């Protein structure tokens, strides 16, 4: 083999130089290495020739006398070790080396030096803190090089590897901080909890420094630290940032209780209370012309019975939800409930409240007449309708608390159930001390039935979701202890762990104390309760241990039938890491293999986890798999598959999916048990005319709203065993979607808070270039007026650089101000 | 200047990321697990029928095991050739067999007919089960078509063509006067030809106006096929299916390949076409005249073969149209405007004048374009959307003439 | 596609290229001590390795 | 006479990187929160009654 | 004989960086963890059996009656109780299966088992691994998305609207009562065409896709060229409603030749049958036929008419911004240089198409990998221009 | 041996080409006189012991497996239109040194290491054309990189006459090796054919 003539000549020249450097006398050692190093650091701004001289160069470096000659020798060994590395010999030589300016030895060398520093920083033991400072100083020298030469994302990699994101704040300038913070946010989804909080805290630090509060609030909501949310809300002072914070709290649904000393406090609490949510939503619905009450009959396509009529009423309420415009239950509503049979009048009135949800003024007046109804079920449904109306939306005088005064602890089981569920939906996320101090004593009542006690626990859990309310947990545990185990573990105690999971939602770690106190409970219910509270607390964390513990326990034979907790393990499989697309599309495939070879109880609970992964997101593979498994032999499996399709298509108005359900309705026309819930799935698909989505992931589909997932999980827990409970009595548990029902369109205001007709470009927004933490790139600009339905996969962007939003996140509400360069 | 060996490995290790080798090992393990879990399947059994048939229909499979000695008369099945005066049956078998048997005592000689497939029991080859297959390939399922074609306003009524064919198709099906007042049988045939256009729409209208003996749309291009005898058999089963379906009309369409051109290149170019011609004449010769079945042949040009002079005794009454005038075009506009969300307040007569002899297909096309322009404007209204109706119809007439 | 990657062409062997092909083909064979292979190849007008 | 049988049907948990990364985090929390009678005495020093099957 | 294929692969192609970094590493670790937890889950579940119930009721009743010896044969016809099956060497059996009878999966023309001796069907080979007569659905629903192409916003919006008239808002023209399968007639320079394919993948993000390129001047006596596509489009209607991409045959296979008779029978058959299928009054289905060509002149007058084939779309040459976007897309995977030499290569360039952009980007890496191997080769700033000349544009004597 | 003769009176063993090895001790097998015959698996060989694309011995009536015979399909039809890897080393190739410097870069580099091409971003070298005069230009460096890459020596002229099918077996199945150069000779298909 024959190299280039000049390449061979230079190779022989370097061979002569190294032999001269390898000679006996050291008087020529210095001149030889002076000549050598100049061309060694030539190609980096050569290394092939000195490939077989590894041992000789090591001997020369060791033989070199201490001083200048030795540290250049260590310099040459280091810059050559990047090729001849059987170990991190580059860094060990460089630590012995000069420690002068390294950045001039080529980009390849400094990048390899940066990584070896990261390896040593991780490798060094706790007792070794001598060399840590020199590596930190070396890191603080290479970060400016990475910032200049667009290497900031790997600079973030090494600083997070060495846990020095605190000085990442001090070094990064705003000119490139947006992509660094986006890179941090992406890493947040996968890093475990202690460094996850560390990256969240530093992300707040960067945005607080750079006056980037609107996205900082998004990150604060990820941190679920209400104290930090209050601190950063105080930190920002401008009127524009104050009012966008209140939209974000209002859109999230959690009410922030503050003082009137702040400027424009009345508007801030109003927009946080979502008082104008209903007015804007109806106004945009009218502007789209989507206001006509869609009859359940022509949804069914009847061109070719008491429970079936009930399902028709429920889907009508789902379609006309948040609207308040439906004469079917308003004019002849009394006739319909009178014609209705048995237990369905409560749900029909609650469905009417679903039509009137978020319509406080309109709903209360139109439900006042039905409040004085004769039947106990109608009265209870009317009271539940009031709670649905006041659910989500906050009010200054809070009419729900005064309206539900005698019914909060009323002796009648049905009347108490409606009020308790109504207060739970109303005070969901309010965390109000007065509401808690009035409903927890109702939890302590012994006259209430087992299911009534469970509903009280559900209400307490959704009110105090993600609050770690100690007295709520103590009452929950005390009520469980007082109740006898034999009657506890029958079919309805499954709500008590749900309240515990909601109260400790997104916290973790401390759950060991709760499960230790719960350890006294017998195995059939303890093994279910401890798993449910664990998965709910560790939801949205990517803790793939908690899923594999679920996978291990749901694998057991478990065949009195304690194997029911295999189902909550399946729900926990999706619940832990439903956050991003990864951890959801593959746990989806896990559910496929669960159905592919699994227990009857396992395959009963799998569609519930499938719906939890992609609620309101009609993924084609999900819809096909659910449709194929909707005809399984097990009736409960078919029921779960029917409901799963309704949830994944909920609030989408997906035409082809609706056709599939209509085909399923024809298939299941003979059996009403599947038929009425196929109708239910269609109503879920057309719920709110598709204007309100049901996915609990908001703020660019990366924030977990505690109230919405609380109500969603309550429905899925109920749908663990609907083969018994929806057939029997739980026609009221389906109304937990109010928390998860949030609008998915854009409402644009201005600095004077008036609706703007500003047009935006909307289309698929998926990553194209991954060279750095670049913002998600949108394609398919189908621009039109600002009311646009924001679904999964596709986002919105301003048509021109003329209106500057308060936050680049474009969903729900946003204020657009005139750009200084607008012309 | 290749300088690759050794050098390429060094520069492959020259740069990279700090853990590029790590992710490579990670993704190789990802692919290793992917193959392992594709090998570690779920239902790892190609044979299906796991339990729904293997729990209760299995219990009756015990019954068929108790009756396993019977129900074994399957063996092999083959056609029959002919027979003697009565008892003996000389048969050609798919085993090339010169086969004769005493027909099984359970089977009378009346049921078995020449050219029908019968299974033979290997022990004695008795005529046990004479299967009437009546198997239809997928293309034949296309030759047969829907019966209820649904009636319209004479599908853009061209009063000449329809009224000439009603006395030859509708009247014989009504059978009010064919027997006595007019000579024995109605006119022997109908040739509803014409340029691409109104052809066969009047046939569909006559099908809807008549009884359930409804037409099937067969294509001559489909009928001509590779090899020899397949087209002959296809025409035979075409007549069999039409005869069985209440003696329905047989609608031959695009007769320019089944009859071919007026010539054959060397009598070897299109000879299977000639094979189909001989058998089709043998089928639609009628033999004994019968006012039950009807036949209609529709092409665009009179390119029929030499039987074009025998057909005056068999296939007479050649009629055509496909020449819509102003009154024809505006009536086609009215029946098409019956569909969609349009109303006749539009001055559609102006557009009928604009397009001279625009068939009925283009008028349907123009109406389709008008609906497409309405949805493009996002207005589902079309009753009063007449100016927009006129605008889209005239601009597309411009595009059709010159684009 | 499938051919846009490269369109490498084969030049007919030159007199020196033909010389080398004789050497490759005549290395296996035995012959006289003296031979002017270069002139032998150059005597052939054009031709190819075949 | 004694089977000493166990029908476990059990297999372990295959958990590798982000499992083990927070398993390392659970490891971070879990850190704080017959010879004298068998050598000599084989039962061969017994006494038996006068009915005794002995070879 | 074919309905669907098990899609349990393509594990989350959304690797956001696509380059070696810590974020990509963590995503791969989460991917690889999730694979083991599944292999955990299924293995733990398959062996930790819920219950040991005899011989799973399999070997007790059916496996013995299925027998050890078996032979495979096709199933021909179905009757109420028995089954008419055409086994090997032309054998036909009229026997009632009652063991492992999955009536949905048996179907006519599928391989079934025969237990020998008293020949009774006892099972069906559902895989059968041999539906190989005419295969065009093998490349169905291509994974290419909108993001793969850029700078073609006007055409992407136009094609999306033409194909989202169905699926999205199907009641729009359902109330208008037209149900138009007009399709799209695509123009474009000969330097493009698979963009006519790449812009088609925008609609291929929904449902399946079929391709007929080159085909033939259907000399076949049966013709059936456009007619088996009609059957395949019918099969597409059975599946998710697919599109038929017939680029370069709407021009050659459907040519506006002045000749009337004696024209290879394609004008007689192909053009007429194309119009019959493109007319909504004959065939239903949400199938949209995308007609793409590089010769607008050869448009047949039947194909010219927007009355049956509407939604004419013209593909123009890329502009300066479009050239910047396509070069960015093609060079994003390769990390061209740290100096980002982007506009110098396109500012003066004219008449450069997508295929040329891909070729020059590929040749830029090849020339650097030839001998200039420097990771992000510092020569790439001008070698990208060196291989953008590359001659090979057009060559024909002198004539000038 | 007499009992072996009596066993072989029932044909002894029947040769079968194993294709599919099902989990329930089932192998499809192919027998030359008839073809596929689904059967159980012998006791001496487990379910995993069955190796596809090999030969096996069956029984007379039940056709139960007897012994997994070594390869018989490969020796019989080894040479149809293809060839395995020859040596034909590049040392024999001469006078075209300035040309193989491009073939090695365009063919040897992707086959030896596609990781660098994937890291390069451009990793689609698929076809080389290799035109020249007759004589020098027949088949060489199609047998040199064959040994340098250990792919194949599949040599098809293209002047065989239907063009459909045929190549499908060589494109996937009859490769007999994941590395494949599949060298085609002069492209007899004229422009536009
Ligand atoms: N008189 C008419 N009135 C209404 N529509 C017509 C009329 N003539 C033709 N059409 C329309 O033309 C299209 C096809 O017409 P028709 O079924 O008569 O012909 P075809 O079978 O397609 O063949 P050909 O055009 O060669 O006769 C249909 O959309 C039909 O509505
Ligand atoms: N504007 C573009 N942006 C991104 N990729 C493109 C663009 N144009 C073409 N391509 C890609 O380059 C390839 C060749 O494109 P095209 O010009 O359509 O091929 P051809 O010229 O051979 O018909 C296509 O496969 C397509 O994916
Ligand atoms: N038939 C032959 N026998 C021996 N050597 C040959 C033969 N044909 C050509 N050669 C030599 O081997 C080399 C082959 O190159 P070439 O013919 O271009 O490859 P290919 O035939 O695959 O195109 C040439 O330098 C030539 O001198």
């Amino acid at each position: 083999q024959e190299l280039s003539e000049e390449d061979k000549q230079l190779q022989d020249e370097l061979e002569m130089l190294v032999e001269r450097l390898g000679e006996k006398d050291t008087s020529l050692y210095r001149p030889a290495l002076e000549e050598l190093r100049r061309q060694i650091r030539s190609s980096t701004t050569p290394l092939k020739f000195l490939r077989p001289h590894y041992g000789k160069l090591k001997e020369i470096y060791e033989n070199m006398a201490p001083g200048e000659n030795k540290r250049f020798a260590a310099d040459i060994i280091s810059v050559l070790a990047m090729t001849m590395s059987g170990e991190r010999e580059c860094l060990k030589y460089r630590l012995v080396g000069s420690q002068e300016e390294l950045a001039s030895w080529g980009h390849e060398y400094v990048r390899h030096l940066a990584g070896e520093v990261a390896k040593e920083w991780q490798e060094l033991d706790d007792a070794e803190k001598v060399q840590r400072e020199p590596l930190l100083t070396l890191v603080k020298e290479i970060v400016p090089y990475n910032m200049a030469h667009n290497a900031e994302h790997e600079a973030c990699d090494l600083l997070m590897e060495i846990e020095q994101v605190d000085m990442l704040e001090k070094d990064i300038d705003e000119n490139a901080y947006a992509k660094v913070c986006l890179y941090l946010t992406s890493c947040v989804n996968y890093v475990p909890e202690p460094e996850n909080s560390a990256l969240l805290r530093c992300a707040l630090g960067v945005f607080r420094k750079f006056s980037r509060f609107p996205e900082a609030l998004r990150l604060a909501l990820m941190l679920n630290d209400m104290e930090l949310v209050e601190d950063i809300f105080t930190s920002c002072k401008d009127v524009v940032v104050q009012k966008q914070m209140a939209f974000m709290l209002g859109r999230h649904g959690v009410f922030l209780e503050l003082s009137e000393d702040v400027e424009e406090y009345e508007d801030l609490t109003e927009i946080m209370s979502n008082v104008q949510l209903n007015s804007n939503f109806l106004a945009l619905a009218r502007e789209l012309d989507i206001m006509e009450p869609k009859v359940p009959d022509d949804i069914y396509k009847t061109h070719l019975s008491a429970r079936m009529n009930l399902a028709s009423s429920f889907v009508n309420g789902f379609v006309n939800a948040a609207f308040g415009q439906d004469k079917l239950l308003t004019d002849d509503g009394n006739k319909w409930l009178y014609k209705n049979k048995d237990h369905g009048m409560l749900s029909a009135a609650a469905s009417l409240g679903m039509i009137l949800l978020w319509d406080v003024d309109g709903g209360l007046t139109q439900i006042d007449k039905y409040l004085y109804s004769s039947e106990d079920y109608i009265k209870s449904g009317a009271l539940l309708a009031c709670g649905i109306v006041n659910s989500g939306v906050r009010n200054e005088c809070d009419p729900a608390l005064a309206l539900l005064s005698d019914y909060v602890l009323h002796n009648s089981n049905t009347m108490r159930l409606g009020s308790i569920f109504g207060l739970g939906l109303a005070y969901a996320g309010s965390n109000r001390e007065d509401v808690l101090t009035l409903l927890l004593p109702v939890m302590g009542d012994s006259k209430s039935s087992m299911e009534v006690a469970g509903v009280t626990a559900l209400a307490c859990g959704m009110i105090a979701v993600g609050s770690c309310n100690g007295d709520v947990t103590s009452t929950i545990l005390q009520t469980i202890m007082e109740k006898s185990e034999t009657e506890l573990k029958d079919t309805y105690a499954r709500w008590l762990p749900l309240g515990l999971g909601l109260n400790h939602l997104g916290k973790g770690e401390a759950i060991e104390a709760i499960l230790a106190a719960l350890e006294v409970v017998s195995e059939p219910f303890r093994s279910f309760a401890n798993t449910l509270v664990d998965v709910c607390a560790y939801a949205g964390s990517g803790n793939v241990l908690k899923v594999q513990q679920l996978l291990h326990i749901c694998s057991e034979h478990f065949d009195a039938d304690m194997g029911a907790h295999q189902g909550v393990a399946v729900l926990g499989i999706a619940l832990i890491a439903m956050g991003e697309e990864i951890g959801a599309e593959m746990a989806l495939r896990t559910f496929g293999h669960l159905l592919r070879y699994g227990e009857p109880t396992l395959r009963r609970a799998v569609p519930l986890a499938l719906a939890l992964i992609s609620v309101s997101n009609p993924r084609l593979n999900i819809l096909d798999t659910l449709s194929k498994f909707s005809h399984d032999a097990d009736p409960e499996v078919s029921y779960n598959s029917i409901f799963a399709m309704g949830m994944v298509g909920s609030g989408t108005n997906n035409a082809r999916l609706a056709a599939m359900l209509r085909q399923l309705a024809q298939y299941h026309a003979k059996d009403p048990n599947n038929l009425f819930m196929v109708r239910l799935a269609q109503g879920l698909t057309h719920l709110g005319k598709g204007t309100l989505t049901l996915c609990p992931y908001h703020s660019d589909r990366q924030l977990m709203s505690q109230v919405a997932v609380a109500g969603l999980l309550t429905v899925l827990v109920s749908f663990l065993d609907v083969r018994n409970i929806i057939l029997g009595k739980s026609h009221y548990v389906l109304y937990g979607l109010v928390a998860a029902m949030q609008p998915r369109m854009l409402v644009t205001f201005d600095e004077e808070l008036r609706p703007l007709p500003v047009s935006v470009r909307v289309g698929q927004a998926v990553d194209v270039v991954g060279q750095a933490g670049k913002p998600k790139t949108i394609t398919g600009f189908q621009t039109h007026t600002t009311p646009v339905l924001l679904a999964h996969g596709e986002r919105a962007e301003l048509a021109t650089e003329e209106f500057l939003p308060v936050t680049p996140i474009l969903e729900g509400f946003v204020i657009l101000r005139k750009n200084p360069n607008y012309d | 200047r290749a300088l690759d060996e050794g050098d390429i490995a060094l520069l492959k290790t020259y740069g990279q990321s700090t853990y590029s080798r790590q992710i490579k090992q990670v993704e190789d393990d990802i692919q290793q697990l992917l193959k392992k879990i594709n090998e570690l399947t779920g239902i790892k059994e190609s044979d299906t029928g796991l339990a729904p048939p293997a729990l209760w229909d299995l219990a009756a499979d015990k019954q068929t095991l108790q009756s396993e000695q019977p129900l074994q008369v399957a063996r092999c099945t083959k056609i029959i050739n002919a027979d003697s005066e009565d008892p003996k049956y000389i048969i050609n078998v798919k085993q090339f067999a010169k086969f004769v048997v005493d027909l099984s005592d359970q089977v009378a000689p009346t049921d078995i007919e020449e050219g029908m497939r019968v299974g033979v029991d290997r022990n004695k080859y008795q005529i046990h089960i004479p299967l009437p297959p009546k198997i239809d390939p997928t293309v034949t399922m296309m030759q047969v078509e829907e019966k209820p074609d649904v009636t319209y306003s004479d599908v853009g009524g061209c009063k000449e063509q329809i009224e000439k064919l009603r006395e030859v198709v509708e009247t014989p099906l009504l059978h009010p006067e064919r027997f006595v007042n007019l000579g024995i049988e109605p006119p022997k045939g109908v040739l509803l030809f014409g340029p691409p256009g109104t052809g066969k729409t009047l046939c569909a209208r006559a099908v809807a106006n008549r009884t359930d003996a409804c037409f099937i749309r067969v294509i001559g291009s489909e009928l001509v096929q590779k090899y020899v005898g397949e087209g002959a058999r296809m025409v035979r089963e075409l007549f069999e299916m039409a005869r069985t379906k209440k003696a329905c009309l047989i609608f031959f369409d695009e007769i320019d390949a089944i009859g071919g051109a007026r010539f054959d290149d060397g009598a070897g170019g299109d000879n299977e076409v000639q094979r189909t011609m001989l058998e089709l004449i043998n089928q639609l010769d009628g033999f004994d005249p019968r006012g039950n079945i009807k036949v209609l042949m529709a092409t665009n040009r009179p390119d029929t073969l030499d039987p074009a002079l025998m057909r005056p005794g068999r296939l007479d009454r050649k009629i055509e149209f496909s020449l819509p005038d102003l009154e024809g075009r505006t009536h086609i506009f009215k029946i098409h405007a019956r569909s969609m969300s349009v109303e006749r307040d539009i001055r559609f007569e102006l557009l009928a004048r604009l397009c001279p002899n625009s068939t009925g297909a283009e008028i349907r096309s123009v109406c389709t374009e008008a609906g497409m322009f309405a949805i493009r404007a996002r207005r589902k209204i079309a009753t009063e959307k007449d100016f927009l109706e006129a605008v889209n119809k005239v601009i597309k007439s411009y595009a059709k003439f010159s684009a | 596609p499938g051919r846009i990657d490269r369109k490498i062409e084969f030049p007919p062997p030159n007199e020196e290229a033909r010389l080398d092909i004789l050497k490759i083909h005549s290395r296996k064979m035995n012959l006289t001590r003296g031979i002017n292979l270069r002139k032998i190849a150059e005597l052939m007008p054009g031709a190819s390795g075949a | 006479e004694v089977p000493k049988e166990k029908e476990k049907e059990k297999v372990s948990t295959a958990v590798l990187s982000i499992t083990a990364k927070a398993k390392k985090k659970e490891k971070e929390k879990e850190k704080k929160e017959e010879k004298e009678k068998k050598k000599e005495p084989e039962p061969n020093f017994q006494l038996l009654d006068n009915p005794a099957r002995v070879m | 004989k074919k309905t669907k294929g098990p899609d349990a692969a393509s594990k989350l192609p959304l690797v956001t960086p696509h380059t070696q970094c810590r974020l990509k590493l963590l995503k791969l670790e989460r991917i690889k963890d999730y694979l083991l937890m599944e292999e955990e889950f299924i293995r733990n579940q398959e062996q930790m059996k819920p219950l040991e119930e005899k011989q799973e009721e399999e070997r007790s009743k059916v496996d013995d009656l299925r027998g050890t010896p078996m032979s495979v044969g096709t199933l021909e016809e179905i009757i109420d109780d028995h089954a008419i099956v055409s086994t090997s060497v032309g054998s036909e059996h009229y026997v009632s299966i009652l063991s492992f009878v999955d009536k949905d999966l048996l179907e006519p023309g599928c391989s079934v088992l025969l237990n020998h001796k008293v020949h009774a069907v006892i099972g069906v080979l559902m895989d059968d691994t041999d539906p190989l007569v005419t295969v065009m659905k093998v490349e169905k629903a291509p994974q290419e998305t909108y993001a793969d192409i850029g700078g073609l916003d006007n055409q992407i919006q136009e094609i999306k609207e033409s194909v989202e008239l169905p699926l999205t808002h199907p009641e729009y023209y359902e109330e208008m009562g037209i149900k138009p399968p007009k399709g799209v007639i695509l123009y474009g320079p000969p330097g493009t065409g698979k963009t006519l394919l790449a812009k088609a993948v925008a609609n291929q993000t929904s449902a399946t896709f079929l391709r007929v390129v080159g085909s033939e001047l259907i000399q076949k006596y049966l013709g059936d060229g456009p007619k088996l596509v009609r059957e395949l489009f019918r099969v597409a209607e059975e599946h998710a409603p697919s599109i038929v991409f017939i680029d370069e045959i709407d021009a050659i296979g459907t040519k506006r030749y002045d000749s009337n008779s004696g024209g290879e029978r394609e004008i007689q058959r192909t053009m007429l049958e194309l119009l019959n299928q493109l007319d909504g009054f004959d065939s239903r289905g949400d199938v949209k036929v995308i007609m793409a060509t590089n010769r607008i002149e050869t448009l047949d007058p039947a194909l010219i008419r927007p009355g049956r084939i509407d939604r004419k779309i013209e593909f123009p040459l890329p502009d300066e911004k479009t050239k910047k976007r396509i070069f960015q897309i093609h060079t994003s995977r390769m990390t061209l240089a740290d100096d980002v030499t982007l506009d110098d290569l396109i500012m003066a360039k004219d008449d450069l198409s997508g295929a040329d952009i891909k070729a020059i980007c590929t040749e830029a890496g090849l020339m650097a990998l030839r001998e200039r191997r420097m990771k992000v080769t510092n020569e790439d700033f001008k070698k990208s221009k060196e291989n953008v000349l590359y001659k090979k544009q057009e060559g024909t004597p002198e004539g000038l | 041996l007499r009992e072996e003769l009596q066993l072989l009176q029932e044909q002894g063993s029947y040769v079968g080409e194993v294709v599919r090895a099902m989990d329930k001790k089932k192998v499809l097998v192919k027998v030359h006189p008839e073809g596929k015959f689904v059967v159980d698996v012998d006791k001496n060989i487990d379910i995993n012991d069955v190796t596809p694309n090999c030969r096996v011995a069956l029984r007379n009536d039940s056709y139960t497996l007897h012994k997994i015979l070594p390869n018989k399909v490969d020796p019989l039809v080894s040479l149809m239109m293809v060839e395995k890897v020859p040596d034909s080393t590049y040392e024999m190739i001469g006078g075209l040194d300035k040309q193989i410097k491009e073939i090695k870069e365009v063919i040897e580099l992707p086959v030896k290491h596609p990781e660098l091409f994937e890291a390069l971003g451009i990793a689609q070298p698929k076809g080389v054309l290799l035109y020249g005069p007759p004589g020098t230009g027949k088949t060489l460096l199609a047998r040199a990189v064959a040994h340098h890459t250990d792919c194949t020596f599949i040599r098809v002229s293209g002047s065989e006459l239907e063009g459909a099918r045929m190549v499908r077996e060589l494109f996937v199945m009859a490769r007999e090796h994941a590395p494949s150069i599949i060298f085609m000779d002069e492209i007899d298909s004229i422009g536009s054919s």
